[PDB]
């Protein structure tokens, strides 16, 4: 309980992390997609 | 357990500098 | 502990960030 | 227990990437 | 403490560290594309100023002394 109390800022921390990586990957993605288009 | 805080600090500040890039 | 649907996204999402870089 | 190893060498994946970065970076 | 489970804690803080230093360099830089900014705003409002002026000083007195002959 108190344990996970402790860790969870760094669970939260390390989810955002991985949404803004997807997010960012998702970008990249369609933007060579256009790049393939052009 | 110091070796855990200070992984969540690090946690937290990497967090923190991508969200502050996120509104930038 | 690793039940919890939030450790367990996070973990996946480490590894898909490894997975990504490589 | 896929946690224990296979995430501490993602981890470890992660930092040796940004060592090789950083000392690429030092190069250039 | 595994070998591997310290590692992957070194390499956490590792890549805050690196991030930190990174920001600590980019504000740098800022600060100096802060500056170039600025002197781009004064030199802006200089030329323009001296566009009209040599402009006028060059014509306006041949012509203001034909403008006397009218």
């Amino acid at each position: 309980q108190e344990l996970f109390n402790e860790l969870k800022p760094a669970v939260d921390g390390a989810n955002f992390i991985v949404n803004h990586m997807r997010d960012q990957n998702n970008y990249n993605e369609e933007k060579d997609s256009w790049n393939r288009v052009a | 357990l110091p070796e855990l805080r200070e992984v969540v600090s690090s946690i937290s500040y990497i967090a923190r500098q991508l969200q502050e890039q996120e509104d930038h | 502990l690793i039940k919890h649907p939030e450790v367990k996204s996070a973990i996946e999402g480490i590894k898909y960030i490894a997975e990504t870089m490589k | 227990a896929p946690e224990v190893r296979c995430c501490v060498d993602a981890v470890n994946f992660v930092a040796e990437s940004t060592r090789d970065q950083e000392a690429t970076g030092e190069e250039v | 403490k595994h070998p591997e489970v310290k590692s992957a804690i070194e390499g956490i803080k590792y890549i805050a560290e690196t991030m930190k230093s990174d920001q600590e360099s980019n504000n740098a830089a800022a600060e100096w594309k802060y500056v170039a900014m600025v002197m781009d705003h004064i030199l802006l409002g200089v030329f323009m100023l001296v566009c009209i002026i040599g402009t006028l000083a060059v014509f306006a007195g041949r012509l203001i002394e034909l403008n006397q002959q009218g």
